[PDB]
């Protein structure tokens, strides 16, 4: 199970079961590039979010209804969608995954 | 004390 393996390997099941998380099957440089693409509002009202012009191969990991810490368990859903990330700093880089659309 | 950028990569990147 991809999500069980990746959520564990990436520390997302050690301190708590992260209920939902998205993985992006693209290069880091192509995700960092989104920070100079379409400027959009974030869910929180801040305007440091950026939407990719293109769709990207992504995987959504979501905890099952019965899952509980420490035995975290996930269902995997594939999608090809535009990403929205919050960007910050110098260099101006992704710091949060806001949504897929 | 990962930076936010480093945490984003660890949490979301799968090249």
């Amino acid at each position: 199970n991809y999500c069980n393996q990746m959520m564990k390997s990436r520390n997302l099941t050690k301190d708590r079961c992260k209920p939902v998380n998205t993985f992006v099957h693209e290069s880091l440089a192509d995700v960092q590039a989104v920070c100079s693409q379409k400027n959009v509002a974030c869910k929180n009202g801040q305007t440091n979010c950026y939407q990719s012009y293109s769709t990207m191969s992504i995987t959504d990991c979501r905890e099952t209804g019965s899952s509980k810490y420490p035995n975290c368990a996930y269902k995997t859903t594939q999608a090809n969608k535009h990403i929205i990330v919050a960007c910050e700093g110098n260099p101006y880089v992704p710091v949060h995954f806001d949504a897929s659309v | 004390k990962e930076t936010a950028a480093a945490l984003f990569e660890r949490q979301h990147m799968d090249s």
